[PDB]
């Protein structure tokens, strides 16, 4: 009932400034990943992005077509980002009631101008996903639910989908490594920051590739804290919970650095 | 080179006020709510009426910048201003008319000082909620000009040391620009004091009964802090500060705090406060340095 | 020739008291009700820049059967233990009474028709409301004070007739206060929405579990305050029998009427200084400040 | 076990103005019952009156020696009443754990000028009641405890004190309709306001003393509310509570006016 599996970063650097290779190297792999998803012929995606966050109840966005501009608070001066994105309104809501029977407190969102994060916006855009015929659902990073509990809300929102005979592609949108850069610099002097961090994103990049799970749990209980992972890597944990805890492997597309930040570009093997 | 700063306040944000009062610019409708904190901002709005400024300054924590510190620097920007984690309670329309010239003299006055400064200049960025809140509730009519300043993230990022005095320099940057501009400023901070907060939202979310503060130590912490700001011991409250912000989860961690007091040469005067109320358990109370009535600035 | 200076509605709630810790208090907090007490330092405020000459103060815990009392003697002092909060209120007290002014008020009372005695017994303990409103008005207690009883014909006979009653009692009080030549400031000691908890906090002073007993409770509060902020006193008594009946608010008791009425019923815009809750009940501080509003002098 | 069972009025006048025969009366007949209530031998005294009033938990008296002196609020100008009051603060502890044990809040008030009232002063000065040699239990009068509620609190109490075994004389201190006057009289000329009030008082008497249970429940369907009886008569309710709702009979020792409200000293058969 999974389809398809991609981990995508949510830097809108790619897509506002390809005119630097190191940077357009992401925009490629996005849209050379969403034909890949395409391929597998889904019926709704499932999208966790570390941009959008939520503190009391458990948000999902419930509008049917959200249409604007939005411009990030960080790269304001690169340009805007417009956005045309369509939502499974029964599915979204019938996420929200499975919640609610498992003792999570959820809610919709369904309002003109509301802030979408930039990473939902650029893997939309990119991945050419969240139109009319491939429509989306998203779930909000609740600040207090922890790796263990994100795995349980992609598990669910899963089980939930599945139930009505829909095939799902899940994406996660967020990035490696987190340590970034806090000046203007060139960017053709762009490389992620500590050697440390580089070495943890080729490690655990690698385990992906190799498929051993058994492994990858082990290196999960020093990589969010030694590479200093953006939101603990709960972006992953969001995927490791639709598939189940378990993939035969992976495809690392493009992995480098985003103003020191570490990203990739990962498709998963079901 | 005559201009002065005339009065400091602690404008929180709670968004819960703006619904509560039922503007025109607000699209959702209540049946009142949080009438202590809206009488507290009725005399902080009188205040202002009387201290005429000639623009307003402001610091918010929800415009984080990783990049430095950021100054808006369009003339003019309109939008719809939704709340993210309240949508029910805030969705603003905003029409706000910005001072480019100032906002540019403090960028210049942060970059002599080794601070990381940028100037926003894309004009259909949407400024945050928090910012809108605190204007709108110190100076509803909207006729004053802005400086709206982001909170750069040093003290979420590095050290809580660290990133306050980063604050520290920018506060100092302020009052140089602001000397230099001839103008008679205000500077906003606006900060929420304890917050802890309520998990779950009261069904009908101004049901004032189910309204209290979340923590015991919350609470404490807030009423230390606001005591000592109305005896004018200043000191004592920024030596305290990285207990109260990690003992209380306090959000004078953005900055503003600092910055506002750092611009004002950390005064140790006695401050007056307007009022103290919960807004889903987080302490947020409206206090002001009012500089005209210490005889530190020129009257109207 | 006398003039009432200011009327102020002045709550009684001994948690006040506990959280500020004065001399006269024998437990002590560890602080607590801190917004109602920062209302009380601005109502302070106003009495060191008033200066009046005697303080009279209606209380509804000094119920009377046969007509309204007044204290008639020189001075009183003991200790006053609240019955139903003794944890927090152990109060040493010391009062000095305006007895001239209050004869006068007995004798224009039974000039109106009401029925009225002088309390001259020299071990009479004065009440705890009473004594909670002097102290959160006037911690000095260097003003001579007319401390009057709250008769019962409010529950005991009708409703609107007891409180008709009161209206009476305010105009003769008004009398003996112009035949005086003195500066006076009435004092209504009453609580707003009186619906409460039943149940106290173990730490009582946990303002962590302080909150308005009822949404209509809080609701009936918020909507009398903004209309006595406004002036529209002529409304807010149209309303006084139902937000009385819906919210059992405390000044059914009489002093609000009581004050209105010896001010010729007001309709100048009042100054809220501040509402705060006491486990569960409303109290707001508010003043009718008559100098300020340039209808009685200055000092 | 209960050994007495007495119903007085706690009205001072007839201990602050004995020079008025009529107030008299019911000062002789007190100081009779006590004689009564020694006779029986008891080893502590229970008493409920109508005047100390309770809002949030229950009170119980707990202070060893409660020596003072207390001046009516309504007839201070009659005298004072000096009261020297010993408690049994093992068994008034013992009533406060039996009221929690049934989910009752309760607790003690051992404080130096604590407000006692005055109808606990004059019964237990009148009955000579309250010394060293005999002392007393006081139960509060919390106003949200209802007729029914009342009942409860009294059995509670006469079943923690008898299990510790002690004879008990139980008191409820109150009068019987409660219209007073409300302007100053000649107590000459004291009667009971309305002759509708006049013939409860005496029907509610005849049933007590002939020890019709059955017709007495009945009548104390509408007695309070008809007789506008003082606290609605509960604390009759706390001496039926106590005998568990049954007696033989009763002796009126005197009934009579107290400025107007009915008031009446009765001894019960038990
Ligand atoms: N942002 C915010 C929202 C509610 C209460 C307090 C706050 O600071
Ligand atoms: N007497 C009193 C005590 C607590 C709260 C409110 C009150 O009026
Ligand atoms: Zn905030
Ligand atoms: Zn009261």
């Amino acid at each position: 009932t999974i389809v398809s599996a991609f981990l995508v970063p949510g830097s809108p650097l790619p897509h506002l400034r390809p005119d630097v290779k190191s940077w357009e190297s992401f925009k490629v792999a996005m849209q050379n990943v969403g034909e890949k998803l395409r391929a597998s012929k889904p019926d709704v995606v499932l999208i966790y992005s570390t941009q959008w966050f939520a503190v009391l109840d458990e948000i999902w966005l419930t509008r049917q077509r959200s249409l604007d501009i939005h411009v990030d608070e960080n790269w304001h001066e690169f340009g805007e980002l417009p956005y045309d994105i369509y939502s499974d309104v029964d599915l979204a809501n019938a996420c929200i009631e499975s919640c609610r029977a498992a003792g999570v407190n959820a809610r919709g969102a369904d309002y003109e101008s509301f802030p979408i994060d930039t990473g939902t916006i650029v893997a939309c855009n990119a991945l050419k996903v969240g139109t009319s015929d491939l429509p989306v659902v998203v779930a909000s990073n609740n600040l207090y639910d922890d790796q263990a509990a994100t795995e349980r809300l992609a598990a669910l929102a899963v089980a939930c989908i599945s139930e009505k005979g829909k095939r799902i592609a899940v994406i996660g949108v967020g990035g490696l490594s987190g340590s970034v850069f806090t000046t203007a610099i060139d960017p053709a002097e762009d490389r992620v920051v500590k050697a440390v961090e580089d070495d943890c994103n080729k490690n655990i990049l690698s385990l992906m590739e190799s498929g051993n799970i058994q492994a990858l749990r082990e290196a999960l209980k020093s990589y969010s804290k030694e590479a200093r992972a953006e939101m603990g890597f709960k972006h992953f944990h969001w995927l490791l919970g639709a598939l189940d805890g378990h993939f035969k492997g992976a495809t690392v597309h493009h992995y480098g650095a985003l103003y020191g930040s570490g990203a990739a570009v990962v498709e998963f093997s079901i | 080179a005559n201009g002065e700063i005339i009065s400091g306040f602690i404008a929180p944000h709670p968004p819960h006020l703006v619904y509560g009062e039922n503007p025109p610019q607000n699209e959702p409708k209540s049946t009142g709510g949080w009438e202590q904190l809206r009488w507290a901002y009725e005399r902080a709005r009188a205040s202002i009426e009387e201290l005429k400024p000639d623009v307003l300054l402001v610091h918010s924590p929800h415009w984080i910048t990783s990049v430095g510190h950021h100054f808006i620097g369009v003339d003019h920007l309109q939008g719809r201003s939704v709340d993210p984690i309240f949508p029910n309670l805030f969705r603003f329309d905003y029409s706000i008319n910005f001072d480019v010239e100032l906002s540019e003299a403090c960028c210049e006055e942060g970059r002599k000082a080794g601070l990381v400064t940028k100037m926003m200049r894309n004009p259909r960025f949407r400024p945050d909620y928090g910012t809108i809140t605190t204007l709108h509730m110190i100076r509803p009519q909207w006729d004053i000009p802005v400086v709206s300043i982001s909170a750069n993230n040093t003290p979420y990022y590095l050290s809580m040391e660290e990133g306050l005095g980063e604050m520290d320099v920018l506060g100092k940057a302020t009052r140089e620009a602001i000397l230099k501009s001839g103008k008679r400023a205000v500077l906003l901070a606006s900060n929420t004091l304890s917050h802890w907060h309520f998990h779950e939202e009261p069904v009908p979310p101004e049901d004032m009964s189910k309204e209290h503060p979340q923590t015991k130590i919350g609470y404490e912490w807030d009423m230390r802090m606001i005591e000592l700001m109305r005896q004018g011991r200043m000191e004592e409250v920024f030596q305290l500060l990285p207990q109260f912000i990690e003992e209380a989860f306090a959000e004078v961690k953005s900055g503003a705090f600092t910055w506002m007091h750092a611009a004002m040469q950390y005064p140790n005067l006695p401050a007056e406060l307007h009022g103290y109320g919960t807004v889903i358990g987080t302490g947020n109370a409206v206090v002001e340095w009012n500089l005209v009535k210490a005889g530190l600035a020129r009257v109207a």
